[PDB]
């Protein structure tokens, strides 16, 4: 329904949704502004994820409500209530990585950007294993390839400080150890990122020693909670 | 539960 | 489309949704229960107001945020997406009002769901009147006339402390202050109903009180912020 | 802004 709105229109209404927290009709901007075809920004880049998690976050925190309420039961209704939003979600997840597909990732030649794009592509299989049962062993080993190229391009091509690596190692973590049932791979790699970002903030600006650090007190804070 | 990224 | 779902079922559904925090699905269930068209209970009257008073209260949040952003700019985008916004709050204030004119209102008996479907009605015209230009005279006559039968048949109905009793005059005192430009008579009728209910406090229960002193307090804050 | 009924 957005095919008849130009791109640039697009972009700043994506941008006075975020700041109504109008975060579907945030979603909907950025999935048109992806389907004229052209590659994303960085800019525009932050605006599909933020879009798209906040939306896809929301089913997430309703599903968990409603799988905890069908569980203690354990008449129809929790469990087809808790199968719609399981349905919405997947469709969510869905959408995401089929915008991915055609085209996002192919055309995606800067290591900023493809790095990006397969870390969401990790990040959207990992909803869809949240709430898979079979099918889940398919769809964690799609997940895991996809944070393991990242992985490979970023320590290639990124210093250890860079804030799209740190939030990639950041994620893979945390799929290793709610989804993978690998709690010591989730730990390794938590305090090896830790501890080479450390040695690189030496090399940082003010600014930048601000975004580093703040995604550093998160894989503290898991560490923590893990051992 | 742990914490992904912001 | 909730046409084929027993009354029943549609209401555990309201309930399991306010516990996920899926207020667009509380209320289309809730809009589905009324169109079965027998009366509502107490608590299916609170679940019927919640869901919509949390999907517009979105909305009306979001129109403030986008209104502000168009004050200041005096490209077509803001207004554009401003009036979507507005279009929507519209809709679903249209809704509500549907449901209480076919045919919640006239087959009210009570005073306790007489008053509370008035009292709604007033809400809605008023919401409606937040975003009008004209058109906004009629719209806020209609909201006063709905507020005023309300007062009306709650104190010959109803004590002082009633809970739909003070909410009701709560709101109809936001109204004068906000929309019909009347600031001495929403300060009146706050006093008179915070004065009323305070002489009537040692009739009631501690829980009866618990509710009672909790919508006063509100009362007590405008009276503050409004002198 | 003024206060309503929760
Ligand atoms: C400071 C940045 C940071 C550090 C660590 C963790 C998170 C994080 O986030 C911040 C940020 O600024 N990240 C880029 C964003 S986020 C955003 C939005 N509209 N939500 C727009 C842009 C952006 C990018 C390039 C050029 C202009 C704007
Ligand atoms: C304690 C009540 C109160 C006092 C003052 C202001 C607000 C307020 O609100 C509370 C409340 O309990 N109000 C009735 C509700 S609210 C609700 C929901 N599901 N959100 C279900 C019911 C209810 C009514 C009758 C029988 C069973 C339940
Ligand atoms: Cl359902
Ligand atoms: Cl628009
Ligand atoms: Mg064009
Ligand atoms: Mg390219
Ligand atoms: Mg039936
Ligand atoms: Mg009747």
């Amino acid at each position: 329904a957005m095919g008849s709105m130009e791109r640039a229109s697009l972009i700043q209404k994506a941008k006075l949704a975020e700041q109504a927290e109008r975060y579907e009709d945030m979603a909907a901007f950025m999935k048109g502004a992806v389907e004229k075809g052209e590659e994303l920004s960085c800019e525009e880049r932050n605006l599909l994820s933020v879009a798209y998690k906040n939306v896809v976050g929301g089913q997430r925190a309703a599903w968990r409500v409603l799988s905890s309420i069908e569980q203690k039961s354990n008449g129809p209704e929790v469990r087809e209530y808790r199968e719609k939003v399981e349905t919405e979600l997947q469709g969510v997840c869905d959408t995401v990585l089929g915008l991915l597909d055609s085209h996002l990732i192919k055309e995606a030649g800067d290591a900023e950007s493809r790095v990006f794009y397969l870390k969401m592509k990790g990040d959207y299989y990992r909803y869809l294993a949240e709430v898979a049962t079979g099918d889940k062993k398919r769809i964690i080993d799609s997940a895991r390839s996809a944070y393991q190229e990242a992985m490979d391009i970023s320590k290639k091509e990124m210093p250890p400080t860079n804030p799209i690596r740190l939030g990639l190692a950041l994620n893979f973590s945390v799929f290793h150890y709610e989804i993978a049932n690998s709690p010591e791979e989730a730990i390794s790699l938590a305090k090896t990122t830790f501890d080479e970002a450390m040695a690189d903030l030496h090399t940082l600006s003010e600014d930048s020693y601000k975004d580093s650090t703040l995604i550093m007190q998160l894989l503290r804070d898991n560490l923590t909670l893990w051992t | 539960r742990s914490l992904s990224e912001r």
